[PDB]
């Protein structure tokens, strides 16, 4: 097969759709998947995302269950380092008393880190084992969950729902609409204030909507580029040529070592921005 | 390794001898001084100077002055 | 159709390329000053941090309108409809 | 790339997970850290009580 | 017709892209000096915020005209109706 | 007909886009020094405001000419009559 | 006939647009140091103001040729008579 | 169809190129101030390094959105489907 | 396309990455948690010495 | 003759436009240092003003050649004489 | 065929030339501050050198992606296979 | 032949315009430092003025080569010969 | 064939031309702080000189790749063999 | 070889034009710091002048290769020989 066909196959998800044949149906070609409406779900993306969330919950809860009080167990020591690191990061960014920011931040950091961790293994190991186990040599399948815009958008829209909820809960509905229309520009007279309300909304609404959109695309960009750069490096060995394969293994290792920085930074940055954005929904800056 | 440091006032001396590191609240931001630093003359702020000495630590409150 | 579609790839690339150019240089200016303030005044870091995040939303606002209309020209096309 | 309702399933799982971890993952560990804090603090105060 | 409609798609990208580039760099410079002043004189912060907004009004004046005309050229078209 | 009409959309985009880029960067440089001066001598701020507005007139003068010629090229285009 | 009229519309946009871009950045640089000098020496502002106008005459000298030639090319085109 | 494919290659290059230009100049500004702040006092180098990674997330955001869309154009193509 | 050769080449890169990990990346992070394990024991002991 | 004439208008616009851009930024840099010197030592102004005109002669030298070649290409044409 | 082949040679010059431009200016900004800080604290040079190389790896991150996609386009061609 | 001529009018405009831009900005940076040095040390002006002309010989070295080749392509033409 | 070869000459000019532009600006930023360090710490100039060459290799890393590819395109053009 | 010959005139303008632009701005930065050091400590001029010529070699290194290639493409021609 041509290399264009291998790249085109790797760039396709496992979509599930209600085709007329029966209650359950799956997409068999890229065009047939693209024809399905928004009301279809990527089986592979969700499968890896729920599994890694449960794996994280299980290893943390096994430890949380056996709380030694004094000297911590081998795994509990790591769990406590993570709880202390997140509590420190939260206390340094937010000075309130809300108990929901630290559990959210720890979840966001450890979950996104594991969603990205499955990208370090060879890109076609998992797709070939999934195809052989399923009994279909032409199955579409992607392991890394963050290389799908929908996964990163689900994370940011979830955080944005909390930002709007807390802002309305503490400032009140009239106060929240007031911040979006009475600041930053204000005047001592109503005739000038009515001329400033469109300018205030034009500044606040644009800067508010940019938070959920940037969060998703910020996480998606680096990871999708990481997976595709590994696919391009994977094609290099397909030639069978000795000198070109020697270049491919050296590039694969150098890119993988560079990616250990990226996997850590994207998870840390999404966590810090989550804490920062939530902390400014409990405060006022005019 | 070790830089000579003297805390001096118009009336009497306050400290003297060799040190490893000096932390002072300068006029435009705080400073961390170590052996071999470049020629610097700077007005200090009212606040404390911490003098690290080969590992023990010393602290003295000061009311103003010039760091040379 | 071929000219309107081939010139929309260039349009999209100028919308995200000029936005990427300006915001990366802008956060290099804003952030370079935040790190100096954090070095000059160790006790002001939490205040300087919240003030940096006010400006950060002003800095990328128009760039995000351009990243968003570029994504719209990439998966939909208001010009092709103009046949 | 292709736009799907996949975000719903992941977001719904996340909202339930965020509410669960706040009740079964953070409380046991934060309490186990607060106990040690209290033990170190009262242990250091015990020496001041003995010295007085 | 297709050359006028295709060149209008580039005109819109050129209007918004240069305005995004200019405001992102402009706020990096303005906001960078606000953090510098806030670090030295933390007592001046409530006054300085107001003074920064005055300049932001002059900085966004032409860019808002530019993105307003760009949106006008996408949902309406004064050139297509002139051929 | 179409080339003259189509290239006038690019001309309008360049007249406003280049002006917007210069004005946004120009006020970032000017306002940045105004905040530095205001932090240094807060008793002179009323005087520095009027002096800033003298410079603001010079800074936007040619930009106002370019956006006035671009709104003239947009409505009742002068090049269509020449052909 | 139409290509010369199309290219001359962009030639006018380069003359006014690059001149607007350069003078807006130039006055941001010049004016920024005028306000810094006035904030440093409040009693010298009437002397620094006349010196700034001497420099403003040098800064806009070549730009006035650009807008002058651009308005000449707009109404009394010298290229349309050479074909 | 060849005009769509060929203008998409320029789109990929402008989209990756203007982002690589912005990321390299933006981090040269942020990084330069990090070393100057580190030179003022070495005990705060770890604190400042943590603050630098928080700003890197603002600076390299839109540049990676362009790299993501460009890598989606180097193999796949949403514009070819539009005919 | 030599699919099998690609799996072997990528497996060699992954093995080299794990070898590099065991040589430099892994030793400090596993040891830091074990030093914290000692620091916690020493701290609480000191508090118990004061309690005695 | 048509394409040589159409490109001569852009050639003139580049000669005067790039000259105006460089001369306006150049005098912004030279001018800011003259005002800084005048504020630091008001007794030196008679000397600094004469040294500024010696530099202004070097700064505009190539810009005035560009305006001269642009005016030559405006009222005459060495390309059109070659068909 | 020839249009894609000719426009991809220029796509390689934009990928490597814009990366060369950004990387050369970015190291002038970062290295100018490394030499300024090394003169400030000559005893801390080993520490500042490691912090400088950590940031150097952040500058040459997107530039190496573009220098690798540009060598892919000279010895192989993803556009030519699309006809 | 008409293309071979018309593209040399644009070549000359780039060759003189980019030279004018660089030389005008370059002397603003060099001359601004000459005024700063002259105000600090009035007794050193006879020496500083001679050293500025040493640098001015390096600054214009390539710009004058560009102007020489641009006049060569204007009054003679090694391209029209199709040689 | 001519369009592939002609556009290749421009690809070559963009590869080394943008490399020359970035390395000359980058060595002016880097070298300017080296002379300042030598003036503040004259006995340490041998160390500062050695520290500068570590940055020079990094500043020229991507620019020499562009020069190598530019010579490759001129004497062994990889696009002429692509039909 | 109209295409090969024509586009080569543009290639030469880009080679010498971008080289002149970078070299002129680079010496403005390098030379500005040389005059500052010479005014700060006049007894260091003999050393500082030699250190400036060491950096000037690195600054012009790529620009001189660009001028060498530009004169090679002007009097000889590799592209016209390849056909």
């Amino acid at each position: 097969e041509t290399a264009s066909g291998y790249i085109q196959h790797h760039l396709q998800n496992l979509t599930f759709g209600r085709l007329p044949n029966g209650d359950w149906g799956f997409a068999h070609t890229a065009e047939q998947a693209k024809e399905m409406g928004f009301w279809a779900f990527h089986v592979d993306t969700l499968g890896w995302s729920v599994l890694l969330g449960v794996v994280f919950l299980f290893i943390f809860r096994l430890a949380a269950k056996k709380a030694t009080s004094g000297q911590p167990g081998g795994l509990q020591n790591f769990v406590e380092v993570m709880v202390e690191f997140v509590d420190t990061s939260v206390k340094d960014t937010f000075h309130g008393r809300n108990p929901l920011i630290a559990p959210l931040a720890l979840t966001v950091f450890v979950w996104i880190f594991l969603l990205n961790l499955i990208d370090l293994v060879p890109v076609d190991y998992l797709p070939m084992l999934a195809a052989k186990i399923t009994g279909d040599e032409h199955l579409f399948f992607r392991a890394v969950a963050t290389t799908d815009p929908n996964a990163t958008l689900g994370l940011s829209i979830s955080v944005f729902a909390l930002i709007v909820f807390y802002s309305i809960k503490v400032k009140g509905i009239g106060g929240f609409l007031g911040e979006l229309t009475l600041h930053p520009f204000s005047s001592k007279n109503i005739v000038v204030q009515i001329l400033l309300i469109p300018v205030n909304f034009l500044l606040e609404f644009v800067t508010l909507i940019a938070k959920p959109v940037s969060l998703a695309l910020r996480l998606f960009g680096n990871m999708y580029a990481g997976e595709l750069i590994f696919i391009l490096i994977a094609v290099m060995f397909g030639s069978g040529m000795f000198l070109l394969s020697a270049l491919g293994v050296a590039l694969n290792w150098a890119w993988a070592v560079f990616h250990i920085l990226i996997i850590t930074l994207q998870a840390f940055i999404f966590m810090m921005l989550t804490i920062v954005y939530l902390s400014m929904a409990h405060e006022d800056n005019h | 390794i070790t830089v000579h440091c003297d805390i001096v006032s118009a009336e009497a001396e306050i400290f003297s001898g060799l040190v490893e590191m000096v932390i002072a609240h300068g006029a435009l931001g705080d400073l961390g001084i170590a052996p071999g630093h470049a020629p610097l003359i700077t007005d200090l702020k009212p606040g404390p100077i911490r003098l690290v000495k080969q590992g023990e630590q010393e602290v003295y409150y000061i009311s103003g002055g010039f760091l040379e | 159709m071929e000219t309107v579609v081939g010139l929309t790839a260039i349009a999209v690339a100028l919308l995200i390329g000029l936005g990427a150019l300006g915001t990366a240089i802008g956060f290099g200016l804003l952030g370079g000053k935040f790190l100096e303030g954090a070095a000059r005044q160790p006790e002001m870091v939490p205040m300087l941090q919240v003030k940096m995040f006010i400006v950060a939303g002003l800095l990328d606002a128009v760039t995000m309108i351009g990243v968003g209309i570029a994504l719209f020209f990439t998966f939909a096309n208001p010009f092709v409809g103009q046949i | 790339m292709n736009i799907n309702a996949t975000l719903i399933g992941q977001s719904v799982a996340f909202f339930i997970f965020v509410l669960f971890c706040m009740k079964f993952v953070w409380p046991p560990v934060i309490a186990a850290l607060q106990e040690r804090q209290k033990k170190i603090a009262d242990g250091l105060d015990a020496a001041n009580r003995a010295a007085r």
